[PDB]
């Protein structure tokens, strides 16, 4: 009677807070990637960060001699171990186990280093998704199929994407993508050499791979000025990733 | 009771195209068979009858628990009945315009 | 359906085990359940003769011994000359029991009943034998119950067995053996039933067959002890030799058969037509029926006589001062007689058959089985021909198929032979031609229409243990993903999960009363038409009635600590005769302790505040916004709920139950919350807006409002927020106080003003000048500093 | 707090047939007779009808 009325609260009030941690946003990209290729069948293979030279350059198609291996550009430990400088070397010793029998349908993320000074576009330790598809007739068409899902994924289905010729060592022909432009994805058919040398017959077995940058891709996507911020670990960024993300409207 | 509910929960799949066979349905039966129960899981399949699909079967996987030769779960059975399927009939097809 | 070992070796045998038997059956694709064992704990029971008999009675039984054996009885129709049934000294019995030497005289085993030995209820017509059987015979043997049945759960596509021949065609099958049809040639009378009898249909679009036969002179009585057996067997008291010769018959080829009286049907014609408006007739119920536009009868030229499927007449059924005899056996559409049979709750065995549909194949020989058995034992002697009306046609459906098409569809490797040897084995005439078999399907297998059906044939016997294993390779390719709904639901819920709530899972349908509890619309409710039980009647409105009782449930059990949330759906009635709405709902409940350490002190009891808070973590998890205002909402508290709100449209509430609700629920302080959740996931969010950190610190002030102590605080967060032009970034309120320090019915209201240029760094005065502006318009709407 | 095990057991299902290409899919708990029963095979007549 006055119970009802003593015991009137103002809901408006604030409410007792439960508090929701954030998932890096660079987790974020490479879950949706993962979840991605889940579902066309593929495996998410995780390896070593500190490689070897053979797995990081050799078995990609980068023999002694080449610009790539310079001891300037990469943070190397000894002559022959560095810190990875992509995730291709889990790619190269996944292929290798399979001993010339496919499918191989890999997705590798994780963190890959360049000896360089960092800067607003430039961290010394970034993240990085390769994939790996090798069966019987992958032709480049297959590869386009399956760049143009990934973009799908990443930036909604409207989203406008071009295609260049390009070239890498360990591909042949290959390919970079760009977004409406602003590259995005490299990814090539694989040199038959890295077939050859990971143990599959490059005459029955064709192959396509691919890279991105989720670091990349998050501050094209947010508009994040800083690579570093990243790293940095700031709540005021990390909180801005809380909710759910839809296509849109 | 302890074994009906009035309202329960349940699983169904359909999968329709070109050449799909019965040894297909087979193997997806088996990746749910270990999905659920382990990967050593296998597989048994008993005729049956059901209307809407035809062959039919009643399918039972092995019992996780006793490995072979029998227990309480299984009923000293060594099979566990746990699905049923089977090839959709054609006036299903037919009728959902197929 | 019931299927005696003993009895199916006349049409079939197997040359094998009943076990065996039934497994193999099972195996194959009809599911033996059950096993009865009519020798059931049957030990040394042997036929005997009562040589002489005293005074209950001692007898002196020959059991086929050496010597007579003397056994004291003093069952109620005993004496000498009578072969009876005995269970020796060493014997056993069902019911319990076994016997022995007992004296007081001296009886040395058992003679005996039926009953005794194991029959039933409602199915059985001490024993005494009705021919003279050899002394010391196995009794069991002797009494055709040397035997297990075998009780097939059957589904509706296997009709065919339903009946002695038809499972023995299914079994000839599986040993790839012979069966044999039983005899149905009689020797006829000059005479022909044509000259006897009409027969008219009116109805033939109901009515494809109606047939008679006569069969003379009959001599009512008992049947042999086999036809006595079999029916006890197959699950049917055994009546009189003609009454059995039908219901017998029915059990051997399914074939369902009527048995009038000739000299009391009332004529020499027969007419099949519909009932009529309301039309009366009296079966051999004596219950008196009146019918609809919609019932099948038998007439005789103006009187219904018999309803059809169903029932018979009173008047024209046989009697035991019957003589002569027509045998109806005829196809009656098997919805007409399922939907009379229903009503009246009148289902026999024999409209049940009906309702399966029958084998033409078979109409015509089933008759003649009942006229030679007639014949055979009830003396009577058989008429040439049959009045048949209405064509039954071809007894041989021919299909095609080809091998490759059935290794297509299961995907093994059979050649035409395999299949063809499993076609001829099942008895359907084959012929090859090219690469096409042309099967010869029988009327006794109706389920077989389509090729597909002879799939499953082949696949059934040649066994699905044989059949590879293999995956779909799908040649468009489609990432497999949970949409975005699916995905927003599975995130949602491990949000609500890690804030502590447990997922409950409660029935859709409540008490018709409760149905339209906590609903936002007066919307329609759906009932069910039949409800198992009034607490499951009507589909509920809301989720929360189940979810208090949960937690009522919980908190008897001295479960004190219950937080649950729910996705689920209601149901709104779209008028009649259309679907309802479904929509789905998150909801949850919570009581009790949200954060306890007692040792520490630490002891958060729930509260509105918190409940709240769960709700803000969902709005907050998908990236919506909601607001709250006071709602007055029956079975909370007037004072503690909020209407929720997105978009400026209400989507649910969150409130503390009314006290009385509580109480009758022997609750404390318990809070629930409803919401749309198709509301909130028809909204779409997008991707996170990311905006940098500031570059420059904001600046706060605090304000105390002293003000009415019904305003609600969102009411002067707004005045603020609408006069804090572009500087203002938020407000929060951090103390609320009513006491004596203040002016009753007022209360001051601390609210922390915090200012933000994201381009600038603020001078004291550009926030003065803003927030002297708010403080204006604060006090200028009744709010003193 | 819990999820239910029946939801778990349902989403583990979903998990291994999402990697297999297929799409998880809802519709309603009230049905008509033409979809709950015609369109899958029973006709007006049958048994479970
Ligand atoms: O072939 C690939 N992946 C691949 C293909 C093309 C482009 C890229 S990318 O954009 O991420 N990339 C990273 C490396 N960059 C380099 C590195 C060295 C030399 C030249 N350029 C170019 C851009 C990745 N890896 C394989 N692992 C096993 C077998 S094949
Ligand atoms: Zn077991």
């Amino acid at each position: 009677n006055q119970q009802l009325a003593e015991e009137t609260i103002d809901v408006t009030l604030p409410s007792r807070q439960i508090s929701i941690g954030s998932k890096h946003p660079l987790t974020r990209t490479v879950e949706e990637i993962e979840d991605l290729f889940l579902g066309l069948g593929y495996e998410i293979v995780d390896g070593y960060e500190v490689e070897q030279d053979y797995y990081n350059f050799e078995a990609l198609n980068l023999p002694k001699s080449h610009p790539a291996r310079d001891m300037q550009d990469s943070f190397y430990i000894t002559d022959e171990i560095l810190m990875r400088t992509h995730t291709s070397p889990v790619q190269a010793r996944t292929m290798e186990k399979r001993n010339g029998q496919g499918p191989v349908k890999i997705i590798c993320p994780g963190k890959v280093y360049r000896r360089d000074s960092d800067d607003a576009t430039h961290s010394h330790q970034f993240t990085q998704i390769e994939g790996l598809v090798v069966d019987k007739n992958i032709k480049m068409s297959d590869l386009k199929g399956t760049l143009e899902l990934v973009a799908k994924k990443l930036f909604g289905a409207d989203r406008e994407i071009r295609l260049r010729p390009s070239y890498f060592p360990f591909t042949e022909p290959s390919v970079e993508v760009d977004v409406s432009w602003i590259e995005i994805l490299g990814a090539g058919m694989v040199h038959p050499n890295v077939l050859e040398m990971a143990g599959f017959d490059s005459n029955e077995y064709s192959g396509f791979a691919f890279g991105m940058g989720p670091d990349r891709i998050a501050m094209l996507k947010y508009g994040i000025e800083d690579i570093r911020y990243f790293y940095t670990n700031d709540v005021r960024f990390l909180e801005q990733f809380k909710a759910v993300e839809d296509r849109g409207e | 009771d302890a074994t009906h509910s009035h309202q329960f929960t349940q699983i169904e799949g359909l999968v329709v195209d070109k050449n799909i066979k019965m040894s297909d349905l087979k193997g997806t039966l088996e990746l749910v068979a270990k999905k659920l129960f382990g990967a050593d899981r296998e597989i048994r399949l008993r005729p049956s009858y059901f209307p809407f699909t035809e062959p039919s079967v009643e399918v039972d996987v092995s019992c996780f628990k006793c490995k072979g030769k029998g227990c309480n779960v299984c009923k000293h059975t060594g099979w566990i009945e746990i699905l049923g399927a089977g090839m959709v009939h054609p006036n299903v097809l037919e009728m959902a315009g197929f | 359906m019931l299927i005696s070992n003993e009895w199916l070796k006349d049409y079939v045998d197997a040359g094998v085990k009943v076990e065996d038997l039934a497994e193999r059956i099972t195996r194959t694709g009809i599911e033996v359940d059950n096993m009865i064992d009519y020798s059931k704990d049957i030990k040394n029971l042997v036929v005997g003769y009562i040589q002489s008999k005293e005074k209950l009675n001692i007898c002196q039984v020959d059991i086929g011994e050496e010597e007579p054996v003397q056994i004291v009885c003093g069952a109620p129709n005993v004496d000498a000359g009578q072969h009876v049934i005995v269970a020796k000294v060493g014997g056993r019995l069902p019911g319990g029991i076994k016997i022995k030497r007992a004296k007081g005289e001296r009886s040395e085993g058992m003679i005996c009943s039926l009953q005794e030995i194991g029959i039933s209820s409602n199915v059985v017509p001490i024993f005494v034998f009705p021919t003279e059987v050899e002394p010391g015979t196995d009794a069991l043997t002797a009494l055709y119950l040397n035997d297990q049945v075998m009780e097939f759960d059957l589904t509706p596509n296997r009709a065919d067995a339903l009946s002695m021949v038809g499972t023995a065609y299914e079994v000839a099958a599986l040993y790839q053996t012979e069966m044999t049809k039983p005899e149905t040639q009689s020797n006829e009378t000059s005479e022909s039933a044509t000259n006897e009898l009409s027969v008219t249909i009116d109805n033939p679009e109901k009515v494809p067959y109606y047939s008679a036969r006569v069969v003379k002179n009959v001599s009512i009585e008992p049947s042999p002890i086999w036809v006595q057996a079999r029916l006890i067997k197959a699950g049917i008291r055994p009546i009189n030799n003609v009454v059995d010769i039908s219901n017998y018959v029915l059990l051997e080829y399914g074939q369902p058969l009527h048995m009038f009286d000739q000299d009391h049907i009332g004529s020499k014609e027969i007419v099949v037509r519909q009932a009529k408006d309301e039309e009366t007739m009296t079966t051999l119920d004596n219950n008196e029926r009146k019918l609809v536009d919609t019932d099948i009868v038998i007439s005789n030229g103006q009187e219904p006589i018999a309803l059809a499927g169903v029932m018979g007449g009173d008047f024209s059924e046989v009697t035991e001062q019957t003589t002569n005899v027509v045998i109806e056996g005829a196809i009656f559409d098997p919805v007409s007689i399922r939907h009379t049979s229903r009503r009246l709750n009148l289902r026999s065995e024999a409209s049940s058959r009906f309702e399966k549909g029958i084998a033409t194949e078979f109409v015509d020989e089933a008759v003649d089985r009942a006229c030679y058995l007639l014949q055979e034992l009830a003396s009577g002697e058989v008429l040439q021909d049959r009045v048949s009306s209405g064509d039954l046609g071809s007894f041989v459906t021919p299909i095609d198929i080809t091998a490759e098409k059935v290794n297509k569809t299961i995907g093994f490797n059979l050649s035409n032979d395999e299949i063809q040897s499993i076609f001829r084995q099942l008895g359907f005439e084959t012929t090859l031609k090219g690469e096409t078999l042309t099967v010869n399907v029988p009327s006794r297998r109706k389920d077989i229409t389509i090729k597909e059906d002879l799939i499953e044939e082949v696949a059934r016997i040649y066994g699905y243990d044989e059949i590879p294993s293999s995956l779909p390779v799908f040649g468009e390719v489609t990432s497999g993903e949970l949409t975005d709904r699916q995905h927003k639901t599975r995130t949602l819920k491990e949000t609500l999960e890690g804030a502590g709530l447990n997922q409950a899972i409660t029935y859709s349908l409540v008490s018709k009363d409760h149905a339209k509890d906590f609903a936002l619309q007066e919307r329609p409710t759906i009932s069910l038409l039949m409800p198992m039980s009034e607490a499951h009647a009507t589909l509920r409105q809301s989720l929360l009635p189940h979810l208090i009782e949960a937690t009522a449930y919980n908190v008897a059990r001295k479960n004190k600590d219950v937080r649950l949330y729910e996705i689920g759906r209601v149901f709104f009635g779209n008028g009649e005769g259309e679907l309802p709405d479904e929509v789905e709902y998150l909801s949850g409940i919570l009581t009790g302790e949200y954060v306890v350490n007692a040792w520490q002190g630490k002891k958060e009891e729930i509260d509105f505040f918190i409940a709240k808070g769960v709700v803000d973590r969902v709005a907050e998890k998908l990236n919506l916004e909601f607001s709250y205002k006071a709602g007055k909402i029956e079975g909370l508290h007037p004072g503690r709920t909020a209407i929720v709100s997105l978009g400026g449209a209400g989507i649910g509430f969150i409130g503390e139950l009314h006290p009385q609700v509580a109480a009758d629920n022997d609750l404390k302080r318990t809070y629930v919350f409803e919401l749309n959740y198709d509301a909130m996931m028809q909204v779409a969010v997008g991707y996170i807006n990311y905006e940098q950190i500031p570059k420059f610190p904001g600046v706060t002030r605090d304000i105390a409002l002293e003000v009415n102590h019904d305003v609600p605080s969102s009411e002067l967060k707004q005045i603020i927020h609408n006069n804090g032009e572009d500087i203002l970034q938020s407000t929060l309120v951090f103390d609320v106080y009513e006491g004596e320090h203040l002016e009753k019915g007022k209360k001051s209201v601390a609210i922390r003003l915090n200012y933000l240029d994201t381009e600038d760094t603020l001078t004291d005065e550009r926030v003065s000048k803003i927030h002297d502006k708010i403080l204006e318009a604060l006090q200028a709407q009744g709010a003193t500093i």
